């Protein structure tokens, strides 16, 4: 009755590049994260990542380039402030911390994509149905 | 080219095409080309079963489908 | 809003993952879709026939393509809604097939078939608030920039300059030339190397559109496609050529290169060019062919003492006081030759490098070889300068080498001039024997294997076996080459007078720092990447930017020409146009929204945002010239007043809703 | 031009759907089957659909099939150029 919503916001140059190279590579997945697209993660705001959550994501994900390797000089500097300050948010509100993540995946990661994919889902799956859902009513 | 024309345009049909492992004329099942009209045909309403058409025709294309009585044989009925 | 939904089959690689029709169905059933359709190949012309029949038909708005992903046909697709009537921004991909088929094809349909829905409707959601943008086009300046005066970069600038494109060669040493005026002769030809270059470097030193700039660094590069703004070192030279003498006021000329000042010189050090086995003074030519015969002054050595200004007399062309000059540059596009440097390979202690006298690397080798060398073009053994008669070749001297120490890449030319230098040997020094401790011969160019073929014929020995180990006899200085003949099946013991190493190539020293002051990254292997390794070898991500030479990766002469010349052709598309189109994702700030707290300002990168005044107000500017759609700033600001233009908070936030959508 | 209004050749493929010629594919290194009138691979650029002079018999069903469009034309002959 229950299958996790994950949601991933990932970036065009480096996030978005590994996701198609593993699917160009034929990396086989499970089909429960869907992802938005951005152009850099310091696109990411906070409020995306908040009304994701108050809307119900079971977890959230946002994927970017590695440290030194944005394709605008320094965007992700700026979205790994931004989601440690989320990541206290969540723990702070009560909601498990745990449901948010976000990890540095390259162009040429087909491999670390599928894994991070993997991790997640497993995560999420242990974690459950978050309890925003039944706290509003 | 494997058409089919030979096939379809040889009176006494000795030419075949099979495409994978079937006779199989892909020209006529597309109507691009018209077929012979031999036109047989014999009226059961008059034939005899006589034994003439049999013996005259040159090659062997005749079915006389009649039990065979005494006549070199034992009785197809009596 | 009324919106297309338009999904491919990719030819079964679509239609064997999920249900296209419950696909379409669902996309018939949602909100704001007029008509949703498939189709085989919708990359193909009846596909791009059918979107343009759909948009007149049904008067769309906007179209959506369950595809592939954005990043392989967002061209295609956006022409294809242009041409149509439609705006090309008014379109939107669902990535269906790399993102759902290809990781979702064993043993699960209906679960691909649920995501596919999913991001039908996520594309849906965005198409339907996407609204109308206009490419930007910047004027582009008529120079063009060419760091680094090797091959491929005397290549490049000649190439742009009989183009017509005005051009700045701009090169850190005192002359032009690179690494092939250090060869003595070309493999697999043996022309004279330097030879060869001589015509093209009094080409590149008559060429009235080239602005040749030797002794020169790039301190700092802003800008973009249109205008970069480049700042150059003028460092210190010390000697005036005769037009900058004419303009300081001295008639009787500057520098004629008549050598009374080194001659003069009391300070004696090592030659770079000559990898340090020749003396030089403080002021100095490398050699005696140098382009710009100039006669720089080394301020790191020179002692003041005058005699070389008596010496230049009334031609005066000496300057002791000399500082490094500043200039500032605006330029269309840049070109990097940055080139290469031998890899440190005393490093490898099993090889005696620094340690054992009479074992030298390649640039040595050919530079004790030149007849312009050092010896008189004579080889002789550094330990005690006689003739040697045994020399041994170390293939592979610190590559293909995955321990760390070494390079992990083939060097490409290692090889070739590995025979070249045992050709060299044979025929200069009669009777003397080469031996070649290789591990996989690589001639894989034009006339290299029967470059090999003749070598062996003349009669070189080739061992394969890597080098384990090199030991020095105490007293004769000769050198013991310790491995295995792997053919032979035995251990072998060579002892040579001489022992040459076919040491790796890497980034030239402060390449990086250049490559990061223009914006261009690194690959796997350290040198600078290309913007499609398969079908763009020349050009970066970043606009305006292309590689030449080895600064991209090894390679031979002919290969690194032709990279030059290409990227001088690549160069010249966007300054031959005058117009270049910038992609319309700038931030644009609302200013009855902005509160002017300056905040975003040092968000930016580029520095394309300010504060500035309108209506009284103190609001916030973007040059959007400068911007690049990074989105931080409009991820930052906290009351909204920046608007991202493909990537609106309405837009993302309605992915996210009709995510949520059940 | 030459003043057919509904149009040449589309690639919708009946041409090749209907033709009863079948030839080894150059593009498949022989391989596989097609027909007379055919393209090479579905991702050709000009999507046309020569027709195959030296095997075509002109049974004429491809003209048929084309209909209304009129894009076959089984006598055409080698054309000259001369270009500057
Ligand atoms: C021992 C040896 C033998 C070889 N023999 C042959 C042979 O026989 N045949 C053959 O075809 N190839 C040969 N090669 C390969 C050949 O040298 C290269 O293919 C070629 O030199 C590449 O030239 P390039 O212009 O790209 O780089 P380079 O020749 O290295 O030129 C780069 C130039 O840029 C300058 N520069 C560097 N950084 C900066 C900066 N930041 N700012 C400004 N200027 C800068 C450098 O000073 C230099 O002048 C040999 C290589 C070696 C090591
Ligand atoms: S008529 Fe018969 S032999 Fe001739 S091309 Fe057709 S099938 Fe072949
Ligand atoms: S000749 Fe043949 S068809 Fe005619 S009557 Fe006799 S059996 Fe019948
Ligand atoms: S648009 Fe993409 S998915 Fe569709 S046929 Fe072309 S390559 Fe395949
Ligand atoms: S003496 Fe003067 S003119 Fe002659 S080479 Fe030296 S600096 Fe140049
Ligand atoms: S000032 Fe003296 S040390 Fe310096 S270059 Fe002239 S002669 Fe040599
Ligand atoms: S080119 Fe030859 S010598 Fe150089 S690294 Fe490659 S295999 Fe070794
Ligand atoms: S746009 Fe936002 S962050 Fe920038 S000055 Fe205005 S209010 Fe401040
Ligand atoms: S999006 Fe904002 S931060 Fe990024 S380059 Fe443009 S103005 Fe600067
Ligand atoms: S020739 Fe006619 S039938 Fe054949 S693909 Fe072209 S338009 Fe269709
Ligand atoms: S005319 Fe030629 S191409 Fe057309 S159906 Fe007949 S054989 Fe095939
Ligand atoms: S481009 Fe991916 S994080 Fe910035």
């Amino acid at each position: 009755d229950w299958k996790p919503q994950i949601l991933a916001i990932i970036c065009n140059w480096c996030s978005y590049a590994g996701a198609d190279l593993a699917g160009g590579a034929r990396i086989q997945y499970p089909p429960t994260v869907r992802a938005i697209r951005v152009m850099c993660t310091g696109r990411v705001d906070m409020l995306f990542i908040l009304k994701a959550f108050v809307e119900g994501a079971d977890g959230v994900l946002v994927s970017g380039c590695h440290f030194g390797d944005c394709h605008y000089l320094e965007g992700n500097y700026k979205a790994a402030k931004r989601m440690f300050m989320i990541k206290n948010l969540l723990r702070n509100i009560g909601l498990d911390d745990r449901r948010f993540r976000m990890t540095f995946v390259s162009a040429s990661e087909g491999a670390k994509w599928g894994m991070v994919m993997e991790d997640v889902t497993n995560t999420i799956k242990e974690l459950g149905p978050s309890p925003i859902k039944e706290f509003k009513k | 080219s494997y058409c089919g024309v030979c096939v379809i345009m040889c009176p006494f049909s000795a030419l075949a095409l099979k495409v994978d492992g079937e006779e199989r004329l892909p020209i006529l099942e597309k109507e691009g080309f018209p077929t012979y009209d031999k036109g047989t045909a014999i009226d059961q309403d008059k034939c005899v079963r006589c034994n003439i058409c049999d013996d005259v025709c040159p090659r062997d294309a005749i079915d006389r489908d009649v039990p065979l009585f005494e006549g070199e044989d034992k009785e197809g009925l009596a | 809003p009324r919106i297309g939904v338009f999904v491919c089959h990719c030819g079964t690689n679509i239609a064997g993952s999920m249900s296209i029709d419950d696909v379409v169905n669902y996309a018939k059933t949602l909100p704001y879709v007029a008509v949703a359709d498939q189709y085989q190949y919708m990359c193909s012309t009846p596909g791009q026939k059918k979107i343009d029949d759909a948009i007149k038909e049904y008067n769309l708005t906007g179209v959506v393509v369950a595809a592939c992903s954005p990043r392989l046909h967002e061209p295609t697709f956006r022409t294809a809604t242009k041409e149509g009537g439609l705006n090309p921004f008014r379109f939107e991909m669902a990535n269906i097939r790399e993102q759902n088929s290809w990781v979702h094809m064993h043993g699960m349909w209906d679960e691909a078939t649920q995501k596919a829905k999913d991001q039908v409707r996520m594309a849906v959601a965005k198409a339907a608030k996407l609204e109308d943008l206009v490419p930007k086009s910047v004027p582009v300046e008529k120079t063009a920039m060419v760091v680094g005066g090797g091959v491929a970069g005397m290549q490049a600038a000649l190439d742009l300059a009989s183009a017509g494109i005005k051009t700045y060669l701009i090169e850190r040493t005192p002359t032009i030339g690179g690494r092939m005026s250090q060869l003595d002769k070309t493999f697999p030809t043996l022309d004279c190397s330097q030879c060869i270059l001589t015509p093209k470097m009094v080409d590149v030193g008559r060429h009235p559109n080239i602005e040749m700039m030797t002794y020169t660094e790039v301190e700092k590069v802003e800008g973009y496609i249109g205008n970069f703004d480049v700042t150059l070192r003028k460092k210190a030279r010390g000697v005036l050529t005769p037009t900058e003498a004419t303009a300081k006021g001295i008639v009787g000329g500057g520098c004629n290169g008549c050598g009374d000042c080194s001659a003069v010189c009391p300070v004696i050090k090592p030659n770079p060019f000559e990898m340090g086995m020749a003396p030089r003074k403080a002021i100095y030519i490398y050699h005696a062919q140098v382009m710009p015969l100039i006669y720089t002054v080394d301020f790191d050595s020179c002692v003041k003492c005058g005699l070389c200004v008596e010496a230049c007399g009334d031609k005066k062309a000496i300057d002791l006081e000399m500082q490094d000059e500043f200039i500032t540059v605006k330029v269309g596009t840049a070109v990097l030759a940055t080139g290469y440097e031998l890899f440190p390979i005393e490093n490898k202690r099993e090889w005696g490098y620094k340690q054992f006298d009479n074992v030298i690397n390649a640039l040595e080798f050919e530079r004790l070889i030149c007849a312009s060398g050092p010896t008189g073009g004579h080889l002789v053994r550094p330990s005690d300068g006689k003739t040697p008669m045994k020399v041994g070749f170390v293939l592979c001297a610190g590559s293909r080498d995955n321990t760390g120490i070494g390079k992990p890449y083939c060097s490409r030319f290692c090889c070739m001039y590995s025979l070249k230098h045992a050709h060299q040997i044979m025929e200069k020094i009669p009777g003397a024997v080469a031996y070649l401790f290789y591990m996989d011969i690589r001639s894989f160019g034009k006339m290299y294997e029967e470059f090999y073929y003749r070598i062996q014929h003349e009669g070189a020995k080739f061992i394969r076996g890597r080098v384990a180990n090199v030991l020095e006899d105490k007293e004769t200085k000769n050198l013991h080459v310790f491995t295995e003949d792997t053919l032979l099946g035995r251990p072998v013991d060579v002892e040579v007078d001489l022992l040459v190493l076919a040491a790796a190539v890497q980034p030239n020293e402060g390449a990086n720092e250049l490559r990061k002051k223009f914006g261009v990254s690194a690959s796997q292997d350290g040198w600078m990447l290309e913007a499609h390794p398969k079908l763009n070898p020349c050009g970066t991500t970043t606009a305006g930017v292309f590689l030449a030479g080895v600064c991209q990766g090894p390679k031979d002469i002919p290969d690194t020409v032709a990279q030059a010349e290409g990227a001088a052709s690549a160069a010249s598309i966007p300054i031959h146009m005058g117009e270049v189109e910038l992609e319309p994702y700038f931030a644009m700030c609302i200013d009855e929204l902005c509160a002017g707290c300056g905040m975003c300002v040092n968000l930016c990168p580029y520095s394309a945002l300010s504060l500035g005044e309108k209506n009284g107000r103190t609001v916030m500017v973007v040059t959007e010239a400068k911007c690049k759609g990074c989105g931080t700033c409009g991820g930052f600001c906290p009351g909204g007043a920046i608007k991202m233009q493909h990537f609106t908070t309405p837009q993302i936030v309605a992915q996210i809703d009709a995510f949520f959508a059940g």
